RNA sequence: GGUGAAAUUCUUGGAUUUAUUGAAGACUAACUACUGCGAAAGCAUUUGCCAAGGACGUUUUCAUUAAUCAAGAACGAAAGUUAGGGGAUCGAAGAUGAUCAGAUACCGUCGUAGUCUUAACCAUAAACUAUGCCGACUAGGGAUCGGGUGGUGUUUUUUUAAUGACCCACUCGGCACCUUACGAGAAAUCAAAGUCUUUGGGUUCUGGGGGGAGUAUGGUCGCAAGGCUGAAACUUAAAGGAAUUG
């Protein structure tokens, strides 16, 4: 005869600003309290929506993103960037037989210091007059797109903090750099940036995280 | 007496013009002539002696002080040491794994010394005849060799007495037991061939 | 000509306490009284002498090391492990 | 690489072995450039060190012990470290090096 | 438009999961898997059993906070069967024809690379 | 004698392959060998379609069915799945359908 | 009976023989 | 939880489920294929370094230096052994819950050794293509891997190129498949298992009815378990192959 229900806080979540909408959802977690509270307790939590659900098109259905919580105030907390996803499904339907699998990844900093790892995967295609049913790379061409992915994304990054970053991958700019330097080599297709994870991040600094809000 | 090297760490006197002579225990790797760095502000190289607030988690230690100053308590013995297994800045502690594997959380301004003791792996050598055991205690004290309680008599031990040689009750003896009373296993939790994994979790 | 078809070094204990602990101690022996090469000068002029002291004939440098081989094993690992953990601390 | 540098020197060069012997060269400025092994002491170093700069000698500290420079040279001893006083066929005054 | 929620469906074989939790993942609402809603032992997998799950799981889920939610499918997954349940297919009809909105759903069942040997070693599980 | 020219079935020139676990009875057995199956199947099914794009937000939405692979014993997937078995001719044919 | 243990049965009894006949030694 | 169905078991210890985050060891999913490579065993995440190799190209160099091989030696899946480390997972042994008439088992639970790695042993697999190696000749077909040659061939535009991918033909050398059969086989089937009574290119090994038996004995190797070598007396008229029909 409890019902944590007439008990439970209420909360909404605020996105971060390169976006469409800074509305997001609801959440529940405790009234206040003097001795273990709702605030320092944890707020720290993510968020997992899809960026077609954030932008609203649906060209971005797939690429799911994770939202950190750093602050709060006044029955509105602010989020920022804790990482990025692909989903399940298109990674799935993006993995066909007949053909060549890549993929290479870096570890790599920002100028507000962040550490964090981006993925890419790309696919070989056969061309319009291609006989042959099934269009391998030569293993040398696997080596070199790495290198040259490696090449590409590190330059990207230590782009201005995640905010660069984050305004960088949404419209796609280095798929299409990555499509630049590899059709040397081989055609390929597909070529998204996949998963991003973030493993290390600086101090709070209340000044700086406040840049994306107003 | 000891199984391990020791190392005599020579400084000079901060408050008066003098020599100032320590007695380290060598870690291995340590050398004649090398230079020795001791203090908060410090490296982290072997022989170096670091409050353990002060080096990384994953950093291996010797001879590390219990409370912080008591000049070394924590793996003394050769081939022995501690591992930080991180920290709380927050009443700065740090937490370790002893060389018995138990997890003790001292001072974050203990300190320590970075490396492992050497002398490493003394006890893999078989002790052979008897002498070797013999002149391994003749440095030590009066402990060997040792006469099995089961073969004196009654007055000279709880096991003692009996037409055949045997120990007649548990030999499992509580830790409430009085002086006279323990010789056995004492206080002991279980018994019999320890079978499978040990260590930790 | 060849004396011993195994027992090597550990022939001095004749019959006694058994093979395996002949074995096992030959093993370690061997592993203490060899000389082994100097981080410094160069030669391999390093001998032991007690239990974890490792002298160098010329340089007269003494390093402290395992007990009956100069580098441990453990210490091997720990090298590298400060070796890593240490440049934490620059780049 | 730097060490196929020093074969071609040793068979098309003119050098010397050992530490007085490019003292002596030091001195008389005859060397161009000197090399040094990792394991050589350092004190010995920065005395090299100290009589190049003074011969305007440009100097090479090699990685590797004395042991490996002796191999180097072509030789069955050990080096702690060499002078070149007149480079050969090769390159290596002018050069990285 | 609505209030979002995760569905967050574990559809296994011989039982079937599903709760409703914040889109933060943290704070959780009204679980009730489908053993609870009969007991054969053996029926605890069974479509029947999963909408009546999804009945009294739709019901708290509208009598707190959640007016609509997104799900995500799970199966057994590591080194498990990796397939759909029985009970999945019936828990999202069940909980779409409560009148509960849906979107944006996928099938998050875990997937290793090959690892940590399966049981029932090398000839088999047979009988 | 021999029943079949692709023995168990095919490898040829390799000699070893790596073995993969029935999805079944979880029966070791030889990538070669495996008796592998697609699956693809929308989340949702026939009854389900419907009810979806009904009471759900969204413009009928995507729909983003599951794939997975799936591996069979042999005497796992004669007991079920693609199998039967055929004539002395019918099973040299290796069609697909 | 299978060959295998057939093989084993063999190889059991060559070891008892093994011993029977050592205590003779 | 687990199953055909159950039970052993886990659950005021918030179990199962959710979230963030961390640690340990193992594995390399999907891509993975009648695809690659290596003497075989075997080998699938990235990058750096260390050396190795085939095929190709070649109006380069040497010039019979080769073919195959008792003795001898290098390697050698898994389990297994010694000494450390590791010990997540799965898991002979063992203990259990069930099923059975019984049920030392199949199924469920717990779990020792093992599994992983270092140093050292062990040297067996249906280690299989149940098919020795070098050379020659004998027949048709479209695929595919690697190398090369040929072009007023396509696609990438920048201004045409050059490139890269792709298409067509041709040729060496691969992994294979298809169709024929001149031919071969006891047959199943075989581009070798063909060019064998019209019997000879070179060369190594093994077999000689079925049991007894890979037993006994000796020698040799190994820490062990066991490896190599390896009989006989006696017994018995069949054992066996492929195919046909029930
Ligand atoms: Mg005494
Ligand atoms: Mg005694
Ligand atoms: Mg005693
Ligand atoms: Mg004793
Ligand atoms: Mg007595
Ligand atoms: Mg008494
Ligand atoms: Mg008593
Ligand atoms: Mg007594
Ligand atoms: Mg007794
Ligand atoms: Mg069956
Ligand atoms: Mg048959
Ligand atoms: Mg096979
Ligand atoms: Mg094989
Ligand atoms: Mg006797
Ligand atoms: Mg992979
Ligand atoms: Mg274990
Ligand atoms: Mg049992
Ligand atoms: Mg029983
Ligand atoms: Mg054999
Ligand atoms: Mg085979
Ligand atoms: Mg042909
Ligand atoms: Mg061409
Ligand atoms: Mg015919
Ligand atoms: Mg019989
Ligand atoms: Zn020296
Ligand atoms: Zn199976």
């Amino acid at each position: 005869v409890v019902d944590p229900f007439t008990r439970k806080e209420w909360f909404d979540i605020k996105a971060p600003s390169t976006f469409e909408n800074r509305n997001v959802g609801k959440t529940l977690v405790n009234k206040s309290t003097g001795l273990k509270s709702a605030s320092d307790a944890l707020k720290g939590r993510v968020v997992e929506v899809c960026l077609a659900d954030l932008q609203g098109s649906e060209d971005h259905s797939f690429r799911k993103i994770k939202l950190r919580v750093d602050e709060v105030q006044g029955k509105n907390l602010l989020t920022n960037f804790h990482g990025m996803d692909f989903t399940t499904d298109k990674l799935r339907s993006m993995v066909r037989k007949w053909q060549t699998l890549i993929e290479a990844n870096v570890t790599v900093k920002t100028s507000d210091d962040y550490v964090l790892r981006i993925f890419a995967i790309a696919f070989t295609r056969k061309q319009a007059n291609q006989v042959k049913r099934h269009s391998y790379a030569q293993s040398s061409h696997i080596r070199a797109i790495r290198k040259v992915i490696s090449e590409i994304l590190t330059k990207e990054v230590q782009g201005s903090t995640l905010a660069q970053l984050t305004s960088k991958l949404i419209p796609e700019v280095i798929n299409k750099e990555i499509e630049n330097a590899t059709k040397d080599i081989f055609p390929l297709q597909n070529i998204h940036v996949r998963k991003v994870k973030l493993l290390k991040q600086p101090k709070f600094d209340v000044g700086a995280l406040m840049a994306l809000h107003g | 007496g000891r199984g391990a090297p020791l190392a005599k760490v020579v400084f000079r006197d901060p408050y008066k013009y003098r020599l100032r002579e320590e007695i380290f225990i060598a870690n291995e790797g340590v050398h004649t002539g090398q230079f020795i760095y001791a203090g908060k502000k410090a490296s982290l190289n072997v022989g170096n002696v670091l409050p353990l607030g002060s080096v990384p988690e994953g950093t291996i230690v010797s001879n590390v002080e219990e409370k912080p100053g008591d000049r070394g308590a924590l793996a003394r013995a050769s081939g022995n040491y501690v591992i930080i297994i991180g920290h709380n800045p927050d009443e700065n502690k740090t937490r370790v794994r002893l060389p018995s594997g138990a997890k003790k959380v001292i001072s974050s301004d203990a300190r320590g010394v970075i490396g492992v003791i050497a002398g490493g792996g003394r006890v893999d050598k078989p002790l052979l005849k008897a002498g070797r055991a013999f002149h391994k205690y003749r440095l030590k004290r009066n402990s060997w060799p040792k006469t099995r309680g089961v073969a004196m008599n009654p007055v000279d031990h709880p096991h003692g007495g009996g037409n055949h040689q045997h120990i007649g009750k548990a030999s499992t003896i509580s830790r409430g037991a009085v002086s006279g009373q323990k010789a056995g296993l004492i206080a002991a939790r279980r018994t019999g061939l320890l079978r499978g994994s040990q260590k930790t979790q | 000509a060849k004396r011993t078809k195994k027992v090597g070094i550990t022939g001095k204990y004749g019959v006694r306490y058994g093979s395996s602990l002949r074995r096992q101690v030959k093993k370690l022996e061997i592993q203490q009284h060899a000389r082994y090469d100097c981080s410094f000068c160069g030669k391999k002029t390093v001998k032991r002498g007690a239990a974890g002291i490792w002298t160098c004939s010329c340089c007269k440098k003494t390093v402290a090391g395992g007990a009956y081989t100069v580098s441990t094993a453990a210490a091997a690992t720990v090298r590298s492990t400060i070796r890593r953990l240490r440049e934490m601390v620059e780049a | 690489s730097i060490n196929q540098k020093l074969a071609l020197v040793i068979k098309s060069g003119k050098y010397t072995l050992g530490y007085k012997s490019t003292v002596k060269s030091l001195r008389q400025g005859k060397s161009k450039l000197i090399i040094i092994a990792a394991n050589t002491p350092v004190l010995r170093k920065s005395e090299l060190e100290y009589y190049a700069m003074l011969s305007k000698t440009k100097v090479y500290y090699f990685q590797g012990g004395n042991n490996e420079l002796g191999t180097a040279v072509g030789k069955l001893f050990r080096v702690g470290v060499v002078s070149i006083l007149e480079a050969g066929d090769s390159d290596i005054l002018t050069t990285l090096a | 438009s609505q209030v979002f929620g995760v569905a967050r469906i574990y559809a296994s074989f011989n039982d079937t999961f599903v709760h409703v939790t914040d889109l933060s993942g943290k704070e959780t609402i009204a679980r009730v898997t489908g053993g609870m809603k009969v007991k054969a032992d053996r029926d605890e997998s069974s479509p029947y059993a999963a909408m009546l799950a999804a009945q009294d799981v739709a019901a708290k889920c509208k009598e707190v906070g959640i007016t609509a939610v997104h799900v995500k499918i799970r199966a057994t997954g590591g080194t498990r069967t990796k397939t759909p349940g029985p009970g999945g297919q019936a828990a999202l009809r069940a909980l779409a024809r409560s009148g509960l909105r849906i979107g944006r759903i996928e099938d998050v069942t875990p997937v290793p690379s090959d690892s940590t040997r399966k049981k029932g070693g090398r000839r088999g599980r047979r009988l | 004698p021999k029943k079949r020219a692709s023995n168990g079935r095919n490898k040829k020139g390799r000699g070893h392959v790596k073995p993969v676990r029935c999805v079944n009875c979880s029966k070791s057995i030889p990538k070669d060998k495996a008796i592998k199956r697609m699956a693809i199947r929308n989340i949702v099914e026939a009854a389900a379609v419907r009810d979806l794009s009904e009471a759900s937000v969204y413009p009928e939405y995507a729909l983003p069915k599951t794939y997975n692979k799936l591996h069979y014993c042999v005497s796992c997937a004669i007991h079920a799945r693609i199998v039967r078995v055929r004539s002395r001719e019918d099973r040299k044919n290796r069609a697909p359908p | 009976m299978r060959a295998k243990w057939r093989k084993k049965r063999t190889r059991r009894l060559k070891r008892k023989r093994r011993k029977v006949r050592a205590r003779s030694k």
